[PDB]
RNA sequence: CAAGGAUAGCACCGGUGAUUGGAGUUAAGUCGUAACAAGGUACCCCUACGAGAACGUGGGGGUGGAUCA
RNA sequence: UAUUAAUCUAGAGUGUGGUAGGGAGUUUUGGAAUUUCAUGUGGAGCGGUGAAAUGCGUAGAUAUAUGAAGGAACACCAGUGGCGAAGGCGAAAACUUAGGCCAUUACUGACGCUUAGGCUUGAAAGUGUGGGGAGCAAAUAGGAUUAGAUACCCUAGUAGUCCACACCGUAAACGAUAGAUACUAGCUGUCGGGGCGAUCCCCUCGGUAGUGAAGUUAACACAUUAAGUAUCUCGCCUGG
């Protein structure tokens, strides 16, 4: 199904060789293809493994047989041109949704109120709004009611009423 | 916190969010609990698998530098 | 999710079903035999083993309710398919 | 009329019906309902010929196939019930059956008692004159 | 065909013994008080190893525990 | 009450959409630790409890740095949190699988409860096998208080341990509480979804700690997160 590559390429080294040996790993995979031909440039490694003080990174995005990445991530993990795999999917704890999309308003609104940037607006990020109107769309609801009304007798002032006049 | 939840897409992953992450991970390459990071349930558990990742994935230390 | 949409909209018991005795225990099955080749292949897998038998248990009273319940809705799926 | 997630189908309906009017008395609860059950239609009526009951409604949804009933437990405007407690003798598991010759008064005669004898039901007093006997349900007062 | 009956491997029930372990039973004998104190070791259960023993002890599980918000 | 033909769908799930989670069988790597070995240094100590000693070191020990490596498991991630048949679940990743949760105006027509019998797993300790043993480790050897220190204190130290096959079957496996059905005030909040709605506040349903009235009770106290009320079955206890 849908895949999207991480990749972690060994050391120091050049931006297109490493791109050509990833494009090599990523043949590995059977079936799992579709690649867009795109990176994200030079980031260096926070911590020395023992000697690897910097490494580059590359994304890859594609979709295949869910079955064919296990392979991919033995061979790309032993082979010394990627180190890290990484792997996106369901399994990893998932919220996708193509149709959620039209909820980025919400993203526009919160970049501009994460940090209020005018000196009038200098409010809390963890404030409220209230604009409030309670939609619910989920009640599972029934509608009973009633017709035939035999026994006319109800109970609507339940609350006692007691101890008249006292001397 | 993470401007995920105020978004709205139930999920997040690696994609070199590494800015937010510097707002949940201490200077010292260790991951605050929920309490620091400010996600809810859902984002936070998807920030933890995330920073875990980034471990394996050398983005972030374990401890070493 | 092996089979959600395939046995139950496929097979029509009464006039029409989304659920009901039959597909849900033909579904079952399929799951059933999805599940024993899965625990063959891994036979470290034991809540698969509960959840098999608890379904073939709930398909025999299913069938054991719809003996008297219905005159004959039932006669396509009381076997096992394993050996 | 329904009070909050509708009622499915219980063991049986007098114990559905003995459990919603124990939490009526326990826990200020009034209007109580029931799923569809003409014993329970029964039973709701003759306890309103008896005095002791309010007003009774059977209810439908969307659809008119299925069913539930409705009733007010008996209340006064000073919050009192007019049934305090039920005891049920015929059980599910145990049906138990007393013919006429087995139809004594309800610990001193003060109470009501419930036979479901040939159709419908019929209280064992009155039905100590017809020389009725059956199986009792419930004793109630 | 009968009551009754033997030669050789088994089979069923009852009783019993050299000696021996545990249970109950001696104001008061005798190793320390392990444990009850957080019995100074918070405790206990399973399980494993030994000291004459309480018991410890290796791992896991539990609150039937202490200052304490 | 078992029920017939049809049944009614309000359940069992199930058509479908959204759907969160450390759920799990399976398979991968990464972090480094650890101690060593090639490498050199260097001068004088290490071990430790209440105090020391047992026990180590110039023939170079402490400590040292990279190279290389064995078994071994992954600081934090860890919550009015969730997923959990129990036992539990967190360096990640994914195959697969399971359980869901919310909503479906829906279908078989209630098609389900417990469990004789049968099936299954089962924390952990440990066992034969083959391999590995990095590390600690009982039993303890030695040593410290000691009237005894056998328990508690320190070092040396193997069974053990560890990987898989086969055997493990118990735990204070608990919720000191087996379940399933149906119903029952609330609240601070919060979690998953349906969500209008920067996030929100705010809810709908299920969940997550407490709460206190009915109710419950020998009292502890529980209380809609009952030790509350009724229906059905398996397990148990009749004083020690």
């Amino acid at each position: 199904m849908q895949y999207n590559i991480i990749l972690l390429v060994d050391g120091s080294l050049s931006l297109e060789q490493a791109n050509q040996v990833n494009e090599k790993q990523q043949q590995t995979l059977t079936n799992v293809e579709g690649l867009q031909t795109e990176y994200l440039g030079l980031k260096e490694l926070a911590y020395p493994i023992k000697k690897q003080l910097s490494a580059h990174y590359y994304r890859w995005k594609f979709s295949g047989d869910n079955q064919s990445t296990k392979d991919f991530k033995r061979t790309a993990n032993i082979n010394k041109q990627v180190l890290r795999e990484l792997i996106i999917n369901l399994e990893r704890e998932y919220g996708y949704l193509a149709s959620i999309n039209p909820k980025k308003q919400q993203l526009a609104l919160q970049k501009r109120a994460k940090y209020d940037e005018i000196i009038a607006r200098e409010n809390n990020p963890e404030n409220p709004d209230v604009p409030v109107t309670s939609g619910l769309a989920s009640t599972q609801p029934r509608l009973s009611r009633t017709e035939k009304a035999q026994k006319p007798k109800e109970e609507l002032w339940d609350v006692v009423q007691k101890m008249g006049n006292f001397d | 916190y993470c401007r995920f939840c105020a978004i709205g897409q139930l999920r997040i992953d690696l994609i070199d969010d590494l800015e937010a992450l510097k707002r949940f991970l201490s200077p010292y390459a260790k991951i605050n609990p929920r309490r620091i990071t400010g996600n809810c349930q859902m984002h936070q558990r998807h920030v933890a698998k995330a920073l875990k990742r980034a471990r394996y994935l050398a983005l972030v230390p374990f401890v070493k530098d | 999710q092996i089979d959600k949409n395939g046995i139950i909209k496929s097979a029509q018991l009464h006039d029409k079903d989304v659920g009901s005795i039959q597909v849900q225990v033909s579904l079952l099955t399929s799951q059933i035999k999805q599940l024993t080749d899965h625990l063959l292949a891994n036979k470290k897998d034991f809540i698969s083993k509960r959840g098999l038998y608890a379904k073939v248990s709930k398909r025999k009273r299913l069938l054991k309710y719809l003996k008297h319940n219905d005159l004959e809705a039932y006669r396509n799926l009381v076997k096992t398919l394993n050996l | 009329i329904t009070t909050t997630k509708p009622i499915k189908a219980h063991f049986d309906p007098v114990a559905d019906l003995l459990t919603k009017i124990n939490n009526a008395r326990k826990a200020k609860l009034m209007t109580v309902t029931t799923i569809a059950s003409k014993l329970k239609i029964a039973i709701l009526e003759i306890l309103v010929k008896e005095g002791y009951l309010a007003n009774f409604q059977v209810l439908e949804n969307k659809s008119k196939t299925k069913r539930i009933v409705t009733f007010n437990l008996k209340y006064t405007q000073r919050r009192i019930p007019s049934i305090n407690g039920v005891k049920q003798i015929s059980k599910p598991g145990l049906r138990i059956y007393r013919p006429f010759e087995k139809l004594p008064l309800v610990l001193n005669g003060l109470g009501i008692a419930i036979i479901s004898t040939s159709d419908g039901v019929m209280t064992d007093k009155v039905a100590r004159l017809k020389k009725i006997g059956g199986e009792i349900l419930a004793y109630v007062w």
